[PDB]
C-alpha cells in the first residue's frame, strides 16, 4: 500500500511506529510493528505560494 | 514424651522454599518497579 | 526567565493539576515525558512536583 499526504518541515518525525502528537494522534497513525518503509522529500517550492 | 528431626527438617525445607518463591514477586530484576499496575501506568504500551 | 546557571526552583504543592492543558497545548517545541507516558499524567497522585 503507499499513502501518501503533505505536512511540515519538522513533523515528519511523527511517521513512524510509537510516537505523539497532534499529526501522530489524530491523522495519521502508524502501527507499533510497522513493515514498511517512509519517504519524504521537501517540496517548497511546489506547494508554498505567495 | 520428654528427635523428630528428619520428619521436621522435611516439612522444613518444602516451607523455605514455598516462602523464596513467593518473595520473589517482589524483585525487579532491572525494571522500574514491581508491580504491573506501575509499569501500565506511567509508561505507554511501547 | 531565570538565567542557567542559577535555574528557579518552585515546588508546587497540594492542587489539582491538569497536565491536559500543557499537552495539548501545540504551543510547545518540545514535550518529552519519561518517567511516566505524558496522557495517564491527568490520572495518578504523587507527593510533591
Amino acid at each position: 500500500y503507499a499513502d501518501s499526504f503533505v505536512i511540515r518541515g519538522d513533523e515528519v518525525r511523527q511517521i513512524a511506529p510509537g510516537q505523539t502528537g497532534k499529526i501522530a494522534d489524530y491523522n495519521y497513525k502508524l502501527p507499533d510493528d510497522f513493515t514498511g518503509c517512509v519517504i519524504a522529500w521537501n517540496s517548497n517550492n511546489l506547494d508554498s505560494k505567495v | 514424651s520428654s528427635a523428630l528431626g528428619k520428619l521436621q527438617d522435611v516439612v522444613n525445607q518444602n516451607a523455605q522454599a514455598l516462602n523464596t518463591l513467593v518473595k520473589q514477586l517482589s524483585s525487579n530484576f532491572g525494571a522500574i518497579s514491581s508491580v504491573l499496575n506501575d509499569i501500565l501506568s506511567r509508561l505507554d504500551p511501547p | 526567565f531565570a538565567s542557567v546557571y542559577a535555574w528557579n526552583r518552585k515546588r508546587i504543592s497540594n492542587c489539582v493539576a491538569d497536565y491536559s492543558v500543557l499537552y495539548n497545548s501545540a504551543s510547545f517545541s518540545t514535550f518529552k515525558c519519561y518517567g511516566v507516558s505524558p496522557t495517564k499524567l491527568n490520572d495518578l497522585c504523587f507527593t510533591n512536583v
